[PDB]
DNA sequence: ATCACAGGATGTATATATCTGACACGTGCCTGGAGACTAGGGAGTAATCCCCTTGGCGGTTAAAACGCGGGGGACAGCGCGTACGTGCGTTTAAGCGGTGCTAGAGCTGTCTACGACCAATTGAGCGGCCTCGGCACCGGGATTCTCCAGGAT
DNA sequence: ATCCTGGAGAATCCCGGTGCCGAGGCCGCTCAATTGGTCGTAGACAGCTCTAGCACCGCTTAAACGCACGTACGCGCTGTCCCCCGCGTTTTAACCGCCAAGGGGATTACTCCCTAGTCTCCAGGCACGTGTCAGATATATACATCCTGTGAT
């Protein structure tokens, strides 16, 4: 929902009651990119039917290139008391990077609240999508380590045969279905 | 030692509520303190007029809240009201 | 308000300024403090368009 | 500690013209600065002064000159209030 | 022999200043000022440093106000260059 | 044919209302609008006669000193011709 | 009955006598609907805060006072009815 | 069902400036809206002074003071002198 | 003759390491908040009286609305020249730090003249009444404006 | 194109009389001012502490001062054009006076109950003390914006 906020907010066609509906930004965004994706003229880019939300729109790129665009809304307040736990590093890369990193904004995607046998159409998740980037490139406590070969871990090389077994795994089964999730 | 009062400890704590990871400088502080002031006698003070035009000894809720509407402007005027009307429901409810 | 000057600013606090910042860039707190002089406040960046070259 | 107002200098008046946005600055106006300047000036010190004879004291203090610049239309926050 | 024309210093002061909150005027000077100011209701008047500063603040943010109200006006006169006039006006606007 | 220049009756005019001392607005049209302005806020809204007088007798003051203010701006900007812009300029150096 | 356009109240002679009483001897056509805009934005500042009033005071009828107080929030004074 | 004004006080200053010259209810009305407006500023400020200072009583002294804080120039000065005397005197009275 | 580009020059933003003093947090009071109690005056409620606001009617009249012609101001474009801006080198006194003095703010404790409070008495002032006199309006005449024609510049 | 009378044609001032309703003076009466006495505490006063505001010194150095170059800006002049003004005729509804109805403001009488004022007790909040982290400073590197030449178009 929005706070009080005196001029006119333009995300108020999305708003459903109180509520920024996650639904019709989601519809709209893919229906925009539609109807754009049909004026480009070299390139051949078909749209894909949407299940999900967290990817808003799969284009694709002649026969070999698919690309997700996940939609996500920027806040610079500082994060939900649930995170206050969260990004549990402090033991890895220390307090300090935690609190630098906390004073950056957070996301939140378009996404119904999955649960047991059902979901809730306008919820949205929170996203730290961008942490997570900074982390892969910052996974160290020297913070620089691996960018040189005297300090070269293998924090990501561990999580790409990681990525890289659980994704070898899933095309492996992909056709019994039982690593789609 | 003489003693002085201030709002220091009060803003603090809405300070954490708002952003519970930051802090406030000692001169954002007197601001705030001289912020405070300055709303409460606005506020009193418009009261008081509402009082004594309306032929009364006593300030309630209603003088408060009206001294709000004619001193905050828009919406922030509104909440405001809506936060009072309140607690007062409130606080003789707890 | 002020806070997220602060963030903007890349801060752990809010100081005269960003007090300043946030009643100004906010219209009701604006008119509210109107008339308020805020020690070390500076003002807004607030610059006349014809003043500026193409 | 006579035409003190000259203390003001040039360039401060110019540094204040252009944080108010100002780009060009008449070679006149400085002498017009100062007849304005000095006019809030005096204006806000009597009051203080006013307040300050009226305490019964001599030195004037940030609370007089809160006061002196409050009722103007002019509340100033940072030296107490 | 490289130099920057006319108009290019003179905004980026513009907009340092606007960014910053210290005070623009010397200080022993202003106090002084105020000092003269003062002796002409009273002598052997004391301040507060504090009062000094209270009253230097409120006095640069008077005239910043006042400069961008002139600044306004020397534009409705299709002109960069304030004069004079400008402040004039402004004052007479505003019930002085 | 005989006939006054345009300006002549203009300077006229304003001699003579400066002169005058009654309302130069309609009545019951200005009647009607406050009204019209009233029932947004609220409905079973009623007023003396004595309150939209006053109503009246402020609302003209107030555009008038508004009035001298953009005739001084469009002065300023050499001018006998007032425009919109002259009226803002006035409003805005107020600080409305 | 609701009311409407009242706003055309102010006739075009009537703003002129006004600007005429400020000394404005010309008038741009724009000027008009121009003035309109701002007398309007008076009116709701005062009439409200009168509405405020008598609202507070519990009261339908909206009196002199009422207008009054409203004009001395907004810092204008008037002389002659009441105080 | 009664009220109470200054216009009986107002009509006799007139007499004492002019003797000669009379006053519509207007003019009275005008004046008595004036008066009340002074004197509310006035016992305003006073109060103040008061508080400011850290005070329960308002004194002859507030009121002057109160006086030439609203009032500019002359008008302060002259509204000091008679103030002073009124007091001075009502005592020796 | 104009466009854009590339290079240089300059200034800005950026990461980095180190310093320090201003915040954040903890301790020990101590006096203002909160609980408990009575007493009584203000605010709430309803009766009901009647004043004033609302709505409606019909004339009558000035005031608005509309249209037309034509002068006069607003506006754009041009060119002159000078009054500001920018950068350099020399001069100034502002700012910093430290020292030393004591004038005046700030707090304590004592004592008493002053004002809140209450009960009794009364005459200064408010509401309602009549009277008629200064002001607003009417109609006529005087003279004081503005504007054009025709004869000077 | 611009100055100087002299007349014509409205518009505005002055003159004298009508008549009306709003000011100004009088009478009753009633309740807010005045008086007179009591209580207690806010403020005047003296005394003392010791914070902090004044004055002075010398050194460092970033700002201020003055000058020279040159060019973007302000200013005045010209011509177009178009859009307001001023007048006359037609149309509208504002204003005035009168009437009736009844809604809601103003006053009355009465009664609690919701507050002020009192005393008691304890923990929430302020002054002080101490430790270390955020932001300031300064160094050095790399990217961005600005302004002349320089060929391409
Ligand atoms: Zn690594």
């Amino acid at each position: 929902k929005f706070k009080r906020n005196p001029k006119e907010n333009p995300l108020s066609q999305f708003l459903e009651g109180e509520i920024l509906s996650a639904s019709k930004m989601l519809s709209k965004f893919r229906k925009i990119i539609k109807e754009e994706i049909n004026d480009i003229k070299d390139t051949d880019v078909i749209m894909k039917r949407k299940r999900g939300g967290s990817p808003a729109v799969t284009l694709l790129i002649s026969e070999k290139i698919s690309v997700d665009i996940t939609l996500a809304l920027e806040s610079k307040s500082s994060w939900p008391a649930s995170t206050q736990e969260g990004l549990r590093i402090q033991n890895w890369l220390s307090a300090k990077v935690r609190k630098q990193l906390r004073l950056k904004p957070f996301y939140l995607v378009p996404k119904h609240a999955k649960e047991g046998n059902g979901f809730q159409e306008e919820t949205w998740r929170l996203s730290f999508s961008h942490i997570e980037k900074e982390i892969l490139n910052n996974h160290g406590k020297s913070e620089t380590c691996c960018e040189n070969k005297e300090e070269k871990c293998c924090r990501k090389d561990c999580l790409k045969l990681m990525k890289y077994l659980l994704e070898q795994l899933k095309e492996r089964f992909k056709d019994k279905k039982h690593l789609d999730k | 030692r003489s003693r002085k009062e201030s709002y220091s400890v009060y803003v603090y704590k809405v300070l954490k509520q708002v952003h519970p990871d930051t802090g406030i400088s000692s001169k954002a502080m007197g601001i705030m303190n001289s912020f405070v002031n300055d709303i409460f006698e606005r506020i009193a003070g418009e009261a008081s007029r509402l009082a004594h035009y309306n032929k009364r000894s006593t300030i309630t809720s209603r003088e408060i809240q009206t001294a709000v509407r004619l001193l905050l402007p828009g919406e922030l005027a509104k909440h405001a009201v809506s936060e009072g009307t309140k607690a007062v429901t409130k606080y003789t409810s707890a | 308000l002020a806070g997220n000057a602060a963030r903007d600013n890349k801060k752990t606090r809010i100081i005269p300024r960003h007090l300043q910042l946030a009643i100004r860039n906010d219209e009701e707190l604006n008119k509210l403090l109107g008339k308020v002089t805020i020690a070390q406040g500076g003002v807004l960046p607030n610059i006349q368009a014809v003043l500026l070259p193409k | 500690l006579r035409d003190n107002i000259q203390g003001i200098t040039k360039p401060a008046i110019r540094r204040l013209a252009r944080r108010g946005g100002v780009k060009r600055i008449s070679g006149l106006i400085y002498e017009e600065t100062r007849g304005v300047l000095k006019v809030f000036l005096e204006n806000v010190i009597r009051d203080a002064v006013t307040y300050t004879e009226h305490a019964k004291r001599k030195t004037v203090t940030a609370m007089d000159v809160v006061y002196a610049l409050k009722r103007q239309g002019r509340t100033l926050y940072g030296f107490g209030g | 022999p490289h130099r920057y024309r006319p108009g290019t210093v003179a905004l980026r002061e513009i907009r340092r200043y606007q960014k910053s909150t210290e005070l623009l005027i010397r200080k022993l000077p202003f106090q002084r000022l105020v000092r003269e100011i003062a002796q002409d209701f009273k002598t052997d008047l004391r301040f507060q440093s504090s009062a000094v500063m209270a009253l230097q603040e409120a006095s640069e943010a008077y005239l910043v106000g006042l400069f961008e109200d002139t600044n306004l006006a020397a534009i409705h006169a299709k002109r960069v260059t304030i004069m004079p006039k400008d402040i004039q006006l402004a004052r007479r606007i505003r019930g002085e």
